[PDB]
């Protein structure tokens, strides 16, 4: 029907959130161990 | 009263204006959490008793501003990782962080009582 | 005085810092009118319907963000006072456990004051 | 259709498994706060 | 080569089988991964050439089940990995006391990949 | 020295041997497609939905092999940095001799390549 249609828009971009969530948390991450690191080379 | 600083020119002007708005920033977004939170009171209440072309433009003008809010969100509380880290580097266990942490939600009690007062 | 010490952190540019606020008081706009819409739909039975059901499904984690956003802009902010203050004369243990036992017994005679009237 | 109605089958898999690996994610993350401590603990 | 442990009892019959396990684990997920390249290369054709909803959710829902298992391990053996590396980082202090392995792990992998030419080569 | 490592990390090996059938058992599934696509293929420049089904039962396949490959990347990588805990909270690993050993594996890699254009 139409109803199927809409979840097949909100979901649609609930997915594309999500990918960026995901993304973000990598940034973090990888940028986040590396400042663990960096703590020891600068003690 | 956490704020320190005496003079060092329009930069008050400017501090103690910016820790107004963070102060009043969580005004807005928790006196507007108590009215979506209605909304399903109502929603809910509902089950027991539009158009497609723009449903989605009104959606997705709401979901962009969810992948810049996310993005803004992590890259902002990672700028609270090293700076929390090179505290607790820089001071060694009893955490000034909680301290100051139950200092400030101190001043809101008051600042959320004061205001009644002043309601009375 | 140190006008230059200081540089950057962080609270500079406000420019963003209002720009949420407003992104959230619209967002508070486009609330109480959906609400009042379903306050009025039930008063006058006591598509459209799924939109704001799912519209709001949106706003709620659009503040939630926020609501963490200003948590860590505070947690990020409760850390550089500090690392000002060391850079400059000291913060400091002792003297918050000052502040917090006052303010506790500034809360109860304010709490008092507040059982008094009414 | 019924494609349109396939694309909702797949969708709602496929947000369930980006809702894992996001609380997943940040299950990673709260364990390092109490890596950072234990760390700065025996430093 | 990178391994001693002489005696220490029966344990290193264990560590070894392993070793001789997880190798032969990504010689097996290095094999899959080729024949999906082979295959998506083909799908590529299929569509130059332009099902059951119920049925199909069955063979797909359980396909899943161990991708939210995985992702949940995945995440499990990615906090093992960065702690245990600070206890040997601290222990390390500085010019890579981890990184020599891992730059020996990638020869000893090819020194074996070459064995198997020579295998084949017989 | 045995119970003191306790768990060390490689632990559990009927759970490695589980992970091994599942790419084998994985390794079985994506032949049958490749074939009947290889076939498909073929009798479309001869003769010149279940394809869409095992098209997306081969997208999820290229995410669990994409995960173990990435699970067995962090089993070994964590390995390596646990060998070396216990040999040091033993006698040692070891900044040296891990130098040494590389220079001679390369000569390893060397003086297998010699052998690999003599014979052809």
């Amino acid at each position: 029907y139409d109803e199927i249609f809409t979840e097949n828009i909100k979901l649609k971009l609930q997915v594309q959130e999500y990918e960026t969530e995901i993304e973000s948390l990598e940034k973090v991450i990888d940028m986040l161990q590396k400042n663990r690191e960096a703590s020891l080379e600068v003690v | 009263q956490p704020k320190m600083i005496t003079i060092s020119g329009e930069q008050l002007n400017l501090i103690t204006e910016n820790k107004e708005l963070m102060n009043e920033l969580t005004l807005v977004s928790t006196e507007l959490a108590e009215s979506i939170k209605r909304e399903t009171e109502l929603e809910e209440r509902i089950r027991l008793y539009f158009s497609d072309f723009e449903k989605e433009l009104r959606k997705k003008s709401s979901k962009i501003v969810q992948l810049i809010q996310q993005l803004n969100d992590e890259r902002l509380k990672r700028f609270i990782a090293e700076e929390q880290l090179l505290l607790q580097e820089n001071g060694t266990k009893p955490s000034s962080m909680e301290l100051v942490g139950r200092i400030e939600n101190l001043n809101k009690l008051i600042d959320e009582r004061d205001s009644e007062i002043e309601m009375l």
